[PDB]
């Protein structure tokens, strides 16, 4: 009975001061991933906005941050596009700090966009990664 | 607000070009190419001065036999690294 | 044209990378401390907008700041490098804390990391509760609250 939106509130509300059993119900979120269409989108989108959250700490964010990416290419590449967009754009304003993961979304979403035979957005997506004013 | 937080963070960076050096001013090719003068009729290096400005050796020897001067600075030309 | 709190007195040395003898010669992975990647980032950025061509490379191991301890019994304020304030700062979760978690937030090379223990255990900010703080698995280390400051600056620098 929408006890999703409850649990969502407990965990960004909860001060996660132990830190130490949250990697049993973390494996158990990871494989609840598949919840077809749009509600898989939707969640996605919130699970990254409430990653991307000052207030997490950047000591799990990063690794199930990079899990997450790993994970992304399994879903169909329309919808891929769009996550990915989306992504980039939430951690737009916290790069330096995400340099590994927005690197590795760059690439995969300028893969997939070559796939398409659409040159000019997989470059400019390229183009994005910094390689040289990069932290 | 936090428990431990941070007042005052004095920085230190370093700031370099994007693009040092892409094309002899000479030769108008890339620093990496044979110099034209090469490429036309054959070890091609790259010559910098106390300017670091990184013309092509052979460039650079073709136009100090002529002036003495940096082409782009216009200013006394000394070698350094090569 | 919007507020901009950055929440640090910031205060940059930039420098030449060509006359400076300084550089980036050491592969060290430090992951940038949270509170002060807004500077880092408005900093990049006016200096975007300001010279044109150009690119930073923040020296990590070279500029320091100011930790402030105010309700564990008011003990003043503590000067320290990035290197030794991002443990500080990773520090906030407990008492105490595993090499584990040290390398997964600051990111720092073993050798970097094992200066920083060394030069924390020479201001006795840090503690092993046994003489375990060789090479293995564990390496619990623990606050020592109790042995406050004497002076106020306490402006360690070699
Ligand atoms: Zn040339
Ligand atoms: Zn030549
Ligand atoms: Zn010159």
């Amino acid at each position: 009975a929408a006890a999703v939106r409850q649990d969502l509130a407990q965990l960004m509300n909860s001060s996660g001061s132990h830190k130490d059993l949250a990697g049993k119900y973390r494996q158990i979120l990871e494989k609840a991933i598949q919840l077809s269409g749009a509600e898989q989108l939707e969640a996605l989108k919130a699970f990254v906005e409430a990653m991307v959250n000052e207030n997490v700490s950047l000591v799990i964010s990063r690794q199930l941050l990079t899990d997450f990416c790993t994970h992304l290419p399994n879903l169909p590449d329309s919808t891929a596009k769009e996550i990915y967009h989306f992504t980039l754009e939430k951690i737009q304003p916290r790069v330096i700090s995400f340099e590994e993961q927005v690197a590795s979304i760059r690439q995969h979403l300028a893969s997939i966009y070559e796939k398409e035979e659409d040159w000019r957005n997989a470059a400019q997506v390229l183009v994005g990664i910094p390689l040289e004013t990069g932290q | 607000k936090k428990r431990f937080e941070v007042k005052k963070w004095n920085a230190v960076a370093l700031w370099a070009w994007d693009i040092v050096v892409d094309n002899c001013a000479i030769c108008r090719n890339h620093i990496m190419d044979l110099c034209i003068e090469c490429q036309a009729n054959q070890e091609c290096t790259v010559a910098w001065g106390v300017c670091n400005h990184a013309f092509h050796f052979h460039c650079i020897s073709r136009w100090l036999k002529t002036r003495q001067v940096c082409p782009l600075d216009n200013r006394e030309w000394e070698f350094q690294k090569y | 044209d919007t507020v901009i709190d950055l929440g640090i007195s910031f205060q940059i040395y930039v420098l030449q990378a060509g006359a400076w003898p300084l550089t980036q010669a050491p592969s060290s992975t430090f992951a940038i401390p949270q509170e002060l990647e807004k500077s880092v980032q408005m900093f990049e950025l006016f200096y975007s907008q300001h010279f044109s061509g150009r690119k930073l490379t923040w020296l990590h191991y070279l500029c320091t700041g100011e930790v402030k301890m105010n309700y564990l019994g008011k003990p003043y304020v503590a000067m320290v490098t990035t290197y030794q304030m991002a443990v500080l700062l990773a520090f906030n979760n407990s008492e105490t804390v595993s090499y584990k978690e040290l390398q997964d937030s600051t990111q720092m090379n073993e050798k970097e990391l094992t200066k920083t223990i060394k030069s924390l255990l020479d201001v006795k900010m840090i503690n092993h509760d046994s003489e375990k703080e060789d090479i293995d698995a564990e390496s619990s280390f623990s606050l020592n609250m109790n042995f406050s400051s004497k002076r106020t600056k306490f402006k360690i620098t070699t």
